[PDB]
């Protein structure tokens, strides 16, 4: 079976400008399309299960743990859940002038985290293949690398493919990321027809991603730089405590603080 | 002793590739071959190692007029009690004699990892907050808003190997070979020439190996390009230039650290 | 009775096997040998050769020698250690004991032989809680009046479970109980 | 490490004591107060001299005139060196206890 | 406590007669290179910058398996080739330790030069005297952890704790995962140790530039074909098919960012949350860590954070993420 989780990246700074600017585009039709990727990724099988994971600056919370329209009743409570719970969560908010960008890696930890839970709970009989449908619409933070690095590292480790589908902006952390783990990077520049890549690049699993033609992937500038500057650096000289790439021999590198002995 | 000479031989055909670059080396004449290398049963020996009476013996009845079948014949051959007991012990202890031969880290700066290498007004906040809270009071609109059929039409259009988003020779085999050779030989003398370039090395004897392997990459160098010059005319498709940056490069390298020694002087 | 074991198993081939596991030293009664062979002994034990020192429970080196942490790890005793019953003095000594303060004949060389067992086999423990194993090679251990006999703290530790071990069940114990003495406090 | 032994206070040098030393010293001075010969028996060869060897001296400055003097005797002249080997480490202990030299006199023969 | 990134680890394996006897529930020999796979494989994924060697002694002589390399899937060929070994003869602990020493000793100061010998056979029969090369080993700073099996073998006991390494004996197969899974971690540096600056290389994947014009073809660097692009180096300008790798000509590392990234967990271990099983006035149901009902009377919680853990999230967060998901916020 398939276990997909759909982290959505509902920064309200952004898609707020968005609503200011009365584009085609909004968070509403974002969060239709995934809802209907979702009722499709089930539709698939019956063992398949999905889940969806909603980001804000603050932190980030998970959309998804009759037939009154003659519709099937377990898509009908995804409908429903969701669409409730995603209106609570935006319409409900903290304002926090300091902090503004948009939350990815904490929401990325605990989406591995659950797909290692749900992992533990299945029957060892029937295997899992779990994925992670990123879903980026903001600039990434600075700050944030350390760890979400650790989060890319963790889930190459537990085999997990973070598919990315940034939009609007190329962030190269999270391209970066899902190189590492083999997956799938698609950077659409038509919003309106987000779906049709949805149903098309993405949803197809790791099972028959191989045997399909797919977008080739983008090149990936694993750029280094030292801590003085941030500037690309093509030499770097770390010691053997801190692990950090630094600009030029130094008698001592600040992060250190070693009794470095020349030679 | 002609140690040289025996460790030639044994090498001559055992390795091919060893050879076979240090062969081509001199196939050209390109320098000598001197600095080539100057740079660069069981029970027997048990007995022979165990019984010191063996060797002595070993050494004055050394095969004359006589057979090794023999001589293994002659290895097996209360008082005769005590022997036993007393061999034990010495032969024991002749064994043993012969396998005996004569920080708390602490940091000042962080940060500097949460953002590591990767590289790089208040009212908008509060008006952008807003309407997208105001956004999302209507829901379902799934029946027709979400996709229309143009847009899809071109999403598919653009899918397509000449659309947007979606870009979509083994012909020589013999050369292959040729130009793996020729890059087994630039990696051996590329080895010595940079295995003391990146350091400083301000020291005489130092840098007058370095002196004489810059002039080795002139004398190398010089019948690299009349190889390339053969493969070059045959049918100028599927060109080799990256055997060109490599030289280029470490010429690159010996000028400017050149220049940079002169400057330093 | 050692220069016929040993004899034995070396026209066998268990005393090959035995060398080439590990080093082998006997004792004589000559006090220059035994010094030299335990000389020996203790450097084989420093090093990973190991060493097998055959000995006499009686002999001289049995009571001077004492065997600490990696000395002596798994003492072997190959019978019951009694004189022979043809020594002309033990006949005095021991009748006469039997004659005054009523000791029995077998009772006192019962005794005369666990004493020295216990002598012999209780080096292992000398200090610092080193571990260690004391196989006795014997069923006559195994009787009730043996064991009584035998020294308390030796005797309490014993139980019924590994009282009569046959050899492969004895060799399996002794490779698990080293197993746990391997690992720290 | 001083030991509130049934009888008095015991010096000891080593930090702490298995049960059995309890015991050991227990029944050691039960036999030293009945003034009567006796034997016992102790399984470990070494830490049994130190007990001992303590029990006896402060047995003697509880009692000096109980007992004259101590005569201990071993097997061999090898192992009876390791017993002042202990006898010595003891009394630097106690030596530094009290901060000052006492009339205390150790010898071999 | 310092901690030494990079690290040049020996694994000594023993082909001894005594690795015949079965043991483990499979041959031993099998099982010790079954699981070392996983161990070669784990260690690689824990300290890309590091490099590993195997040297199996059998017969009285040692001979280097694999020499040193930054490839996982090599050493893993070598190991499953290892499998079919006849495993006859006696180990000679001189004779290997002297060839992971000669091959150590012109290594760089900065690294930290390891050794792990599996020692299954207690013998040690040796040509010379080992106590004079354990004085060699600690002039050389060359740490040496013995992980002997049914057997505490007192000269490997005073290797350990004089060289500075650790000394252990299996208990089973499920004790022999933890103990080489242990080992996998970087070992705190001591006095001894010393911290040096090392040169570092960061190459760019590079592909044809502009429809295959003024293309780079080239076929590797250690049957490869011929390769439009991949990955080169700054000073070499030699193709190389996989990263991280040691320049063949340079003698400089080339890794990339990600894989230095791939250790700043170390530097930043997580601290141990406090186990309290009662709920403690914990209303929540739902875990944060996996949102769901906490159907077991144990939590977890941060000193900073204060979230709430189920069993299953604390161990995986300090198992493998290395990092407390809710207090990243
Ligand atoms: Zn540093
Ligand atoms: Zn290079
Ligand atoms: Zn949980
Ligand atoms: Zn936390």
């Amino acid at each position: 079976l398939n276990l997909l989780v759909i982290v959505v990246d509902a920064n309200p700074i952004w898609w707020g400008k968005q609503a200011l600017k009365e584009s085609q585009f909004t968070l509403s039709k974002c969060i239709d399309a995934v809802m209907v990727l979702g009722n499709s990724h089930l539709f698939m099988n019956r063992s398949n299960k999905l889940a969806v994971i909603a980001s804000h600056i603050q932190e980030s919370r998970f959309l998804y743990p009759g037939s009154k329209d003659g519709k099937y009743e377990l898509l009908t409570s995804a409908n429903e859940v969701i669409v409730e719970e995603i209106k609570d969560l935006m319409t409900k908010s903290d304002i926090k002038g300091q902090h503004t960008e948009t939350l990815l890696a904490g929401s990325l930890a605990k989406a591995l985290c659950y797909i290692h839970r749900m992992n533990k709970e299945v029957k060892d009989n029937q295997e899992m293949k779990s994925r992670i449908l990123v879903i980026k619409a903001a600039e990434d933070s600075a700050l944030q690398y350390m760890n979400f690095m650790n989060v890319i590292f963790a889930a190459q480790k537990q085999n997990i493919l973070i598919d990315a589908c940034v939009l609007d902006s190329d962030s190269g952390l999270l391209q970066q990321a899902c190189d590492i783990t083999g997956g799938l990077y698609l950077k659409v520049p038509q919003m309106p027809s987000l779906l049709q890549y949805l149903l098309w690049v993405f949803l197809p699993d790791q099972d028959q991603r191989s045997q399909l033609i797919l977008p080739p992937p983008v090149h990936v500038d694993y750029r280094a730089a030292c801590f003085c500057h941030r500037n690309l650096i093509e030499i770097g000289y770390v010691c053997s405590v801190c692990l950090s790439i630094f600009c030029n021999f130094s008698p001592i590198c600040t992060t250190c603080e070693t009794a470095f002995k020349i030679s | 002793a002609n140690k040289e000479l025996e460790e030639k031989n044994r090498m001559l055909q055992e390795d091919p590739v060893l050879f076979q670059l240090y062969k081509d080396l001199v196939v050209s004449q390109v320098i000598s071959a001197e600095e080539f290398w100057a740079n660069r049963s069981d029970i027997i020996e048990s007995i022979f190692r165990t019984y010191p009476a063996v060797k002595m013996k070993y050494a004055e009845n050394v095969p004359h007029n006589m057979t090794e079948k023999e001589f293994w014949t002659r290895f097996f051959q209360e008082n005769s009690n005590a022997a036993i007991i007393k061999r034990f012990n010495h032969h024991s202890a002749m064994v043993l004699a012969a396998g005996l031969r004569k920080i708390a880290l602490n940091l000042k700066k962080s940060d500097r990892y949460y953002h590591g290498p990767t590289p790089i007004t208040s009212q908008d906040i509060i008006n952008s907050f807003q309407s997208i809270r105001q956004e999302m009071e209507a829901y379902t609109p799934k029946l027709t808003q979400v996709l229309s059929s143009s847009a899809a039409s071109s999403t598919i259009t653009a899918l397509s190997p000449g659309g947007a988003l979606m870009q979509g020779q083994m012909v020589p085999n013999d050369i292959q070979s040729e130009l793996k050779h020729l890059y087994v030989a630039v990696g051996e003398l590329l080895r010595h020439f940079w295995s003391c370039f990146p350091v400083n090395t301000p020291f005489l004897e130092e840098k007058v190996v370095k002196m004489k392997s810059n002039l080795e990459r002139f004398q190398v160098t010089k019948l690299c390009p009349f190889q390339e010059k053969i493969r070059r005319q045959y049918l100028s498709t599927n060109l080799v230039s990256h055997i060109e940056e490599m030289l280029q490069t470490a010429y690159n390298k010996l000028h400017t650290w050149q220049s940079r020694r002169l400057m330093k002087k | 009775y050692m220069e016929s074991t040993v004899a034995s198993w070396y026209e066998q081939g268990i005393l090959e096997n035995i060398q080439r596991n590990k080093l082998l030293f006997i004792e004589t009664q000559d006090g220059a040998e035994t010094s030299v062979a335990l000389e020996k002994y203790q450097e084989a034990c420093e090093n990973g050769r190991g060493a097998i020192l055959l000995s006499v429970a009686r002999g001289k080196v049995s009571e001077g020698i004492d065997f600490v942490h990696h000395y002596g790890r798994a003492v072997i005793m190959f019978g019951v250690p009694y004189v022979y019953t043809q020594s002309r003095i033990l006949k005095a000594r021991l009748e006469y004991l039997r004659d005054q303060f009523q000791i029995r004949e077998n009772d006192f060389l019962t005794f005369d032989a666990m004493r020295h067992a216990a002598q012999c086999v209780g080096r292992a423990i000398r200090g610092k809680t080193d571990y260690g194993l004391m196989v006795f090679a014997d069923k006559r251990f195994a009787r009730g009046d043996k064991r009584g006999k035998l020294p308390r703290w030796i005797q309490e530790h014993l139980t019924d479970a590994n009282l009569n071990l046959t050899v492969d069940e004895g060799v399996q114990v002794a490779k698990y109980f080293l197993r746990q003495m391997a690992q720290p406090f | 490490m001083k030991l509130n032994v049934d009888g008095l206070l015991v010096y000891f040098p080593y930090d702490y004591i298995y049960p059995e030393q309890f015991s050991y010293m227990r029944e050691l001075k039960r036999t030293l107060d009945a003034k009567g010969h006796g034997v016992l028996e102790m399984p470990s060869g070494t830490g049994k001299t130190v007990s001992l060897l303590a029990l006896i001296m402060a047995y003697q400055r509880a009692y000096p005139l109980e007992v004259t003097k101590l005569i201990y005797c071993s097997r061999t002249v090898p192992e009876i060196e390791k017993v002042i080997e202990e006898l010595r480490k003891l009394l630097n202990f106690y030596e530094k206890q009290e901060g000052e030299k006492l009339p205390f006199l150790g010898l071999a023969l | 406590v310092r901690l030494g990134m990079m690290r040049h680890l020996y694994v000594v394996v023993d082909g001894s007669r005594t690795m015949e006897d079965q043991d483990l529930k499979p041959n031993r020999l099998t099982c010790t290179l079954k699981l070392l796979e996983y161990f070669v494989e784990e260690y690689f994924d824990q300290n890309p910058i590091s490099q590993i060697g195997i040297i199996v002694t059998k017969s009285k002589r040692a001979e280097k398996l694999t020499e040193l390399s930054g490839n996982p899937r090599k050493h893993i060929t070598s190991l499953k080739k290892a499998v079919d070994m006849t495993c006859h003869g006696e180990p000679s602990l001189y004779n290997s330790l002297s060839i992971a020493m000669q091959t150590l000793k012109h290594m760089p100061g900065h690294t930290s030069r390891e050794v792990l010998i599996i020692f299954s056979s207690l013998t040690t029969c040796d040509p010379s005297n080992i106590y004079d090369l354990i004085k060699t080993l600690k002039a050389a700073k060359i740490r040496v952890s013995v992980i002997g099996l049914s057997a505490e073998v007192r000269v490997c006991t005073v290797l350990a704790r004089e060289t500075g390494g650790t000394y252990h004996v299996i208990l089973d197969e499920s004790h022999y995962k933890e103990l080489l899974t242990h080992h996998v971690s970087p070992p705190p540096a001591s006095s001894s140790s010393e911290c040096s600056l090392i040169r570092m290389g960061f190459p760019q994947h590079t592909i044809a530039s502009l429809s295959d014009q003024d293309a780079k073809p080239s076929f590797s660097m250690a049957e490869p074909g011929l390769t439009l692009g991949g990955y080169f180096c700054p000073q070499c300008r030699a193709k190389y098919c996989e990263l991280p790798v040691e320049c063949k000509i340079c003698g400089l590392t080339l890794v990339s960012a990600p894989h230095l990234a791939r250790s700043y967990h170390h530097l930043f271990p997580l601290d141990a949350f406090q186990e309290i099983p009662l709920e403690e006035y914990n209303g929540e149901r739902f875990c944060y860590g996996c949102q769901g009902e906490l159907k077991d009377q144990h939590v977890y919680v941060c000193a900073v954070c204060q979230n709430v853990f189920c069993v299953d999230c604390d161990v995986f967060v300090h198992d493998s993420l290395h990092c407390c998901p809710g207090c990243i916020h």
